[PDB]
RNA sequence: ACGAGAACACGUAUGCCGAAGUAUAUAAA
């Protein structure tokens, strides 16, 4: 089977907190100490909202038994069925631009943000610290596609890059409610890195 | 090392903490420190740039402005040789003993915090 | 998926938690502007004078005369140029401490997802009387602003307006009247509908001066204000308190007994460039 | 009758989670006690993908048949047509290049990545915690490949250089999809260890 | 000092463990302990690095510092002594007795994380 | 001039598959 390749970049608008590690701090990698954004979430964030995109009954949700064509793309495996996932999503990598631009201009990584809470009847605030991934910073990722079947590569690139356009109008991350998650996604690549596909007419906005 | 725990000891007087120091005095401190901490990781050269110097006269700056606005702050940084300590730590310019300096502060910052009202 | 237009009506504060103390700064009594100081660049601008030792020992031991105790008067006493001392000025706004607002990476001020579902969570509320409202949150999603360019940032001193008005020694900076600032909205109930949202916001609004808005009447700033923001008019506009410094308000005695119990009075901001009394934290919203 | 050997480091992109053991923690040697990667992952993996890479029908799924030269590759010695393999591939060692490394720079050897989980209906939580290795950690491999048949070594070691190619477009170990796993090849080398053979017109990318 | 790794048991009382102790929150301490009984171990010989005597020493501070965070962890170090092993550990600086310390500290948290809520 | 002497417990297959560290938490004074 081929496999094509995704590149690209995320771009952080508003702050981002994923905060898997916890004052509460965020995700970090131990080789350079620089935040990263791990895959699995953005794996989740992705199918979640186009799990919703398409039918969802109170039954589906019960099992995360979902509908057979985002269940194709992401892989299920378990009602019985031979289903292993056909799109892979890697880590993101504090990138070196980004490290560059901020050592140039003297800015830090990470921000952190001071939170309150105002009792009802009681007006009286319990305070709150937040520590965020800096806004501005990009993080760069890849991804791979396998080809199981030659005639349904198109269909799955226009379901992704409808998933990619939701993903550009939402959070990635915790509490976008409360205003920080905002992306945008710059420089896709298509490459098919193994195999005889052409990577030319295929596209994502 | 760890003289800073024998002097955590020897500050606990009759009770007030040198002379009621608390952890909320140190926060400025305390981020600028870790703000250097992650530049100079970044770093890879053992060699300090000039900025990482410019970095250094800074954070005693901020150490002396913080001196100068509370007293309990200065015999703080007055009794555990945080001046002369950072003075030497720009005189020698390496990498490796500022980061044993940090351990030293970290250390200090969590005694302070552990003897607490 | 909606672009939210605000338009700052009054001044508009967002405490970070940094208190400014009696540092960082240039007091001008005789043209009133602050000036903000560059850190790193000032105390480069020390090194190259060879005066850090003098600064620092006058930051050490202050001489506790008030008139001596500032930085445009350490500046002065080593004879700096005022064109350097424009040289190292970081940013300024037209003072024993000052509140800084929130600012991101750059230093530059922006308004938190924190504070505009604080003052929509605050509508819903007391429109559908709690029903609920607590698992609509999570429902009505608000991004945080673009950067605020500091084009628009400038200094104010609280003011108690009462029948007798009176200032709070401190001063808070606050956003310049008219700024346009824009967020993101997304809406995953759409039970509280754009609309239902502004009537919610509006309704508030309209219980909020039937009940306290009416009071402050006979009072110089409060009639030039009330009059001045067209507040009858404003009825029918979309407005709401944003952020800190707006009065703990935002029957008449139970309000006298919760807020007893919460203290155990308006807050508003007047210029002497205009004459003109502000009150902290009204603005404008205008979906789309 | 002549033995060459095929010898590099494994670089570790993404964190890895092989994790034999099952919290959820890492195979490891029991004398270093430091992560390793078992032979078996590499000659599975290489396998799976190279067979799916040819003709493999649902009734070959089903037998578990593959392709003749996979199968000579790779040795089937089941049924039918007794093949003894021919590539034996051994395990990976942590290396000391990189032990001296994180040791130097005091950075742990497994980072422990926290994980969350979002069931429909109910959107409650329900954590998990998972071991993986960290990135930038160097692996020594080896391999022997036997000249049952001269006129053959051109072929094999060009579908050896397809394994490689594909496997650096995929994953090691578990959560493949959800970021983990990913590895590089990097300083390859073939040297005739044992026999009369030249191994000079052979490379390996 | 097996009574210190079996009062565990004597401290089932009613129902909370340590006065609500979760092995959750020992997870830094734990992470902090692997870490350094690896690089113990693949050591040859029995006198430590003096690197690795200032890493004891960075022990003893994160030590302190969760005591500092958690009462209930407090409780744990302070009456199961843990303060004066690690010093006793860090005055004899051999392997073989580091590694009796991690299999004591190991033996404490896997049977304390045999109860829990 | 030993109930001996020939004799690889070998060959095929990995820790996999779905899982968001989430939900509230006016930066009050």
């Amino acid at each position: 089977y081929s496999k094509i390749k995704i590149s690209g970049t995320i771009e952080v608008v508003t702050g981002l907190h994923i905060g898997g590690g916890g004052d509460s701090p965020v995700v970090r990698d131990l080789q350079t100490k620089l935040p990263i954004i791990p895959g699995s979430s953005i794996k989740g964030k992705m199918r979640n909202l186009l799990a919703k995109h398409f039918g969802l009954k109170m039954k589906q949700e019960s099992h995360n038994q979902d509908d057979e064509r985002v269940l194709r793309l992401f892989g299920s495996s378990e009602k019985g069925n031979i289903q292993r996932a056909r799109l892979q999503i890697s880590d993101a990598f504090f990138s070196e631009k980004t490290k560059e631009h901020f050592a140039q201009n003297d800015i830090a990584y990470t921000e952190t943000k001071f939170e309150n809470t105002i009792n009802r009847l009681t007006a009286v605030a319990n305070p709150r610290q937040i520590e965020r991934v800096t806004r501005g910073s990009e993080f760069d990722f890849v991804f791979i596609y396998n080809v199981d079947e030659e005639s349904q590569v198109e269909d799955d690139f226009e379901n992704i890059e409808k998933a990619i356009h939701l993903l550009e109008n939402d959070y990635l991350g915790g509490g976008g409610t409360r205003g920080n998650g905002r992306i945008q996604f710059k420089d896709t690549n298509i490459e098919t890195v193994v195999g005889e596909y052409d990577s030319t007419n295929l596209k994502i906005k | 090392m760890t003289f800073a725990h024998e002097v955590v000891k020897s500050n606990v007087k009759n009770q007030v903490l040198f002379n009621g120091l608390t952890t909320s005095k140190l926060r400025n401190l305390m981020e600028q420190v870790n703000r250097l901490y992650t530049i100079a990781f970044n770093s890879n050269e053992d060699q300090l740039n000039e900025e990482f110097i410019d970095e250094l006269e800074y954070l005693k700056i901020k150490f002396y402005y913080e001196a100068g606005r509370e007293k309990s702050v200065d015999e703080f940084l007055k009794k555990t040789l945080m001046f002369p300590i950072i003075d030497r730590v720009i005189k020698k310019e390496s990498k490796k003993f500022f980061l044993d300096y940090c351990k030293y502060f970290e250390a200090l910052v969590a005694y302070a915090k552990y003897y607490q009202k | 998926n909606y672009e939210v237009v605000i338009k700052t009506l009054g001044p508009i504060h967002i405490g970070s938690g940094q208190v400014m103390k009696k540092q960082d700064y240039i007091y001008d009594f005789y043209n009133s502007k602050v000036y903000m100081i560059n850190g790193n660049k000032l105390v480069k601008f020390l090194k190259r004078k060879n005066l850090l030792y003098t600064y620092q020992n006058f930051l050490r031991y202050p001489p506790k005369n008030p008139r001596e105790n500032g930085l445009k008067d350490y500046l002065d006493a080593q004879n700096v140029k005022q064109s350097e001392w424009e040289a190292f000025v970081s940013y300024s706004e037209k003072l024993n401490d000052l509140h800084l607002m929130v600012r991101d990476g750059q230093n530059k001020v922006y308004l938190p997802g924190s504070s505009i579902k604080g003052a929509i969570k605050t509508t819903l509320v007391s429109k559908y009387n709690n029903e609920k409202n607590k698992d609509i949150y999570s429902k009505i999603k608000v991004s945080d602003s673009k950067p605020i360019d500091e084009s628009n940032l400038a200094i104010y001193q609280k003011i108690d307006i009462n029948k007798s008005e009176k200032s709070m020694p401190l001063y808070r900076e606050c956003i310049d009247v008219n700024t346009e600032i824009k967020f993101k909205l997304t809406i995953e109930d759409e039970i509280y509908s754009i609309n239902e949202i502004e009537q919610s916001i509006q309704d508030f609004y309209k219980n909020y001066y039937d009940k306290w808005l009416v009071g402050f009447k006979e009072t110089k700033g409060g009639r030039r204000f009330a009059l001045e923001g067209g507040i009858p008019d404003v009825l029918n506009q979309n407005i709401l308190f944003l952020g800190a410094g707006t009065g703990f308000v935002s029957n008449r005695k139970q309000a006298k007994q919760d807020s007893f119990e919460i203290l155990t009075a308006l807050k508003g901001t007047t210029n002497q460039s205009r004459h003109t009394s502000y009150q902290q934290g009204m603005c404008k919203v205008s979906f789309q």
